[PDB]
């Protein structure tokens, strides 16, 4: 369980970054 | 018979000139009423927009 959880936690968080990242992305885009 | 039944739906025969220049006047003063409110609602939505739109700029990654 606490694997499945574990997992779970850390794909979550990643697809967090995952946007953040999108953002950075745009603002270079947009500023640079 | 045409140009009879056009008669009757000819516009404005049972009304009075000055039933008429009433109507005329108050629709002119309904009228500037809405666009007031329309202004004002325009105002609202834009300073809505420019919320928005600063949430969005800060969002961004690249200095």
């Amino acid at each position: 369980n606490l694997q499945k959880i574990d997992k779970d936690s850390e794909e979550l968080d990643s697809k967090t970054r995952k946007i953040l990242e999108i953002l950075n992305e745009c603002h270079d885009e947009l500023k640079a | 018979r045409q140009i009879n039944k056009l008669i009757d739906s000819l516009p404005g025969v049972d009304v009075s000139a000055e039933e008429q220049l009433r109507k005329i006047d108050m629709l002119q003063k309904k009228l500037v009423e809405v666009e007031d409110e329309k202004i004002e609602a325009i105002k609202k939505k834009e300073k809505l927009l420019r919320h928005v739109d600063s949430l969005i700029e800060d969002f961004v990654d690249g200095i």
